[PDB]
């Protein structure tokens, strides 16, 4: 992190993104004031040291009415950007409720992983987390036992799937190698032997 | 974008567009003096509610001694303008 | 009474004889007759288009390629060769034409085979690098086999802590009306 | 668009500033927004995958679903369906001024990106997207799921062939209720109606006068000389330029819910993909076993593999 966010560079992008949006929003703003729309200046007063009367009106209704559509328009994208911007806050609070008070059991959205904690940090006009994700990566070669056949009687495992049929030897997670000792104690009773397309004997 | 150090990418500027070559224009080959030089200075100048009415076609119009001879008291156009009325191919022109 | 610019070509018609114009899709001439006896279509669109440049940052480069848009890439060559451009360079000539995915020129970059994790967007697929441009490597490949008794389990792992930015309030403005 | 070309209009019109620039600037933001759409919404697994060509488990069948090698493109038949059923109402040569942009993604490798989601989805095990692919053979699949509605595989392997069978036929029901079917595929179509008017009408727009003489360029300019041409050349610019501010205020609108539904969009390739979503009448009106993407033209069609429980008993407490 230490790297990640110090010396580093445009992976923090958004928010400059949201000020350079107002920049040139406000810009534009300014630059529009430095426009004409059709009339002589660009500025008042100016003309006004120079303009009689109706002539004079005219012109002045042109640059209010322009001035008037141009303002408008800056304050109808303020909006859509308002919008678009509380959508994604409604995101910030909703991971800052999901994310960072609890575990959001739900999958692949609060960061790229299994979403161990979650740390905010302030920012300008915005938020950035620290996702404490979690990534597995180790690989193996095992084989398969849908259920357990001990007497000529089946055994789903547990069901949250692979039995650790690494040498038939014992019950396994989703996500981590881990023996697991056979008991009656682990495993649940169904019927007799039926589908048992992995079978392991001597199961107490 | 305005700046000496610019990052890296696909960055929008102007509209190119090909200017063109040539000139083409087509008319046909009608080639006619126009009555102007006797439909205006006519002798039969009717009333007004007997005005006369004459289509004109098959000519080539000239526009110009309207405007270097002032005998005009008054001269207007409504639909259309008065010296670039020398562009374009028309229609049948209506004497009132 | 026709004027405007264009590119045109003969008709292609059921033409009557008694019409003249063609106004195809709302008020666009597209079609006419020669007042000397030929008929012609008129697509006025000689071309356009917005231009870009691809550029790796003036930081480790300062060598351009320029991207034409609403082109099928043998105008180009006409319109820079007499000189019919409207960004009229001066310090600029034809290094190759990639053309195809039909977004149009590409002044200045090479094709390859071994196409790359795709940095810059060039229109249809294709991407650029250093400056090339390839199509798109859309990922790395993985062919992949899956039986059925075949299985693994993780047995290490990390832990990953990575950024995420998620704006909130933007500037707070406000505007006099007055002023 | 506007001012379509003269000499006389592009003085005109960069009189009323950076008209030009705002709007193409808005519409390369939006252009750039479609962009950031289709990577988010489908390239979600980075290492693409195989198609796997076993094809076959047990008994269950992915007919169709992926695209197959014996086929002479590479986009599936389910997907061929969709491509056949969405209408419209070298390159763009129209001087109109307008253009749709070629999408970023190659629509057969949009369509290899929904190969790989639905193979390795057919593969690779629970854990797929946070990390690569973990080998697991698809029937320990779904008795995995079975913990997201929280049953045994009792469900399943006691029940196993049956279960492939309510699979397939209302997978090829699917094939029936997507050829013989109707409005119930709206909303890619709602998409395109919208499109088309929109744009259809800022075309008419240009065929539209504003108080003007003509209601089209160059008319006027054989008789028009001086301030007379200004005045009605302003008039023509004054209502190019509200028409075509409306239209792009509205397709910045347009693209903020489609944005809206591009998280949506997604979240239902995560969450019901990728994983199970254990919320609840979020995926599918079931208990949500799986789900599958598809593609379609500018959009995305779901395959919710849900789960109906039905029958019914009585007992005492």
């Amino acid at each position: 992190i230490q790297e990640s966010l110090t010396t580093t560079s445009t992976a923090l992008g958004k928010l400059q993104d949201v000020v350079n949006q107002n920049a040139q929003a406000l810009n534009t703003l300014v630059k529009q004031l430095s426009s004409n729309f059709g009339a002589i200046s660009s500025v008042l007063n100016d003309i006004l040291s120079r303009l009689d009367k109706v002539e004079a009106e005219v012109q002045i209704d042109r640059l209010i009415t322009g001035r008037l559509q141009s303002l408008q328009t800056y304050v109808t994208q303020q909006l859509i950007r308002a919008a678009e911007i509380r959508a994604s806050a409604n995101l910030a609070a909703t991971k800052m409720s999901e994310c960072v008070l609890g575990q959001s059991k739900r999958v692949d959205f609060c960061g790229k992983g299994y979403h161990l904690m979650s740390f905010p940090q302030a920012a300008p006009h915005g938020v950035v987390f620290l996702h404490v994700t979690y990534v597995p990566s180790q690989e193996r070669n095992f084989t398969t036992a849908p259920a357990i056949c001990h007497e000529g009687k089946a055994y789903f495992p547990r069901e949250g799937v692979f039995v650790f049929n690494g040498t038939s030897w014992f019950i396994t997670q989703r996500n981590f190698f881990s023996p697991q000792i056979i008991t009656t104690d682990n495993t649940f009773v169904s019927g007799n032997c039926d589908v048992v397309i992995g079978i392991i004997n001597n199961t107490v | 974008v305005k700046s000496f150090e610019i990052d890296k990418g696909i960055y929008q500027t102007s509209n190119f567009r090909v200017v063109p070559s040539g000139d083409v224009v087509r008319f046909p080959n009608i080639t006619n003096l126009c009555p102007f030089g006797e439909v205006f200075n006519a002798t039969k100048f009717p009333s007004v509610y007997a005005w006369e009415r004459k289509k004109i076609s098959n000519c080539v119009a000239d526009y110009s001694v309207l405007y270097n001879s002032t005998f005009f008291s008054t001269f207007k156009c409504y639909g259309v303008s008065a010296t670039k009325l020398n562009d374009l191919c028309f229609s049948n022109v209506y004497a009132d | 009474g026709l004027t405007g610019t264009g590119v045109l070509t003969p008709s292609s018609k059921r033409f009557q004889p008694f019409q003249q114009f063609g106004r195809d899709v709302s008020d666009f001439t597209d079609s006419v007759r020669d007042p000397k006896t030929s008929e012609i279509l008129d697509i006025s669109p000689c071309s356009f288009g917005g231009v870009s440049v691809i550029t790796p940052g003036t930081n480790a480069s300062s060598e351009v390629a320029v991207l034409y848009q609403d082109v099928n890439c043998t105008d180009v060559s006409t319109a820079i060769h007499a000189d019919q451009l409207t960004p009229a360079w001066r310090i600029y000539s034809t290094g190759n034409n990639v053309f195809q995915t039909q977004a149009g020129c590409l002044i200045g970059a090479e094709h390859v085979d071994t196409s790359y994790e795709c940095d810059i967007p060039i229109g249809a697929g294709i991407c650029a690098s250093y400056i090339v441009a390839y199509t798109m490597s859309l990922g790395a490949d993985s062919s992949i086999a899956y039986s059925n008794n075949t299985i693994a389990i993780p047995t290490n792992f990390s832990i990953s802590i990575t950024t995420e930015v998620m704006p909130v309030s933007m500037a707070k403005t406000s505007v006099d009306c007055n002023m | 668009y506007i001012c379509g070309d003269s000499t006389e209009c592009a003085n005109l019109l960069l009189q009323y500033g950076s008209f030009c620039t705002q709007l193409n600037r808005a519409l390369s933001g939006i252009a750039a927004e479609q962009d950031r759409n289709t990577r988010e919404v489908f390239a979600q697994v980075k290492q693409m995958y195989k198609t796997p060509t076993l094809k076959y488990f047990g008994g269950f069948n992915f007919s169709q679903i992926l695209p197959d090698p014996l086929k002479p493109t590479k986009r599936s038949f389910i997907e061929d369906l969709l491509f056949n059923k969405v209408t419209l109402a070298i390159c763009a040569q129209k001087f109109n001024g307008l253009t749709v942009l070629p999408p970023l993604l190659t629509d057969d490798m949009i369509a290899a990106y929904t190969a790989a989601l639905v193979s390795g989805t057919a593969t690779a095990g629970w854990t797929f997207g946070a990390g690569a692919a973990l080998q697991i053979p698809f029937a320990m699949q779904m008795a995995y799921r079975f913990n997201g509605i929280g049953v045994t595989q009792n469900v399943l392997y006691e029940n196993q062939k049956q279960i492939a069978n309510q699979f397939n036929k209302a997978i090829s029901q699917i094939q029936e209720s997507l050829t013989t079917t109707s409005t119930a595929l709206g909303k890619l179509q709602d998409v395109v109606n919208q499109n088309a008017q929109a744009l259809n009408t800022l075309v008419k727009q240009l065929s539209s006068n504003f108080g003007a003489i003509s209601s089209v360029l160059n008319d006027i300019l054989s008789r028009l000389d001086k301030v007379e041409a200004e005045v009605q050349i302003d008039r023509l610019i004054t209502g190019r330029l509200q028409s075509l501010q409306t239209y792009v205020t509205q397709q910045l609108i347009r693209a903020a819910e489609i944005r809206a539904s591009a998280n949506l969009a997604a979240t239902k390739m995560s969450e019901c993909v990728l994983g199970q979503s254990k919320r609840v009448d979020f995926c599918g009106k079931g208990y949500h076993l799986m789900s599958f993407p598809q593609a379609a033209p500018h959009g995305v069609v779901f395959l919710h593999v849900t789960y109906v429980p039905s029958q019914e008993r009585n007992f005492t407490t």
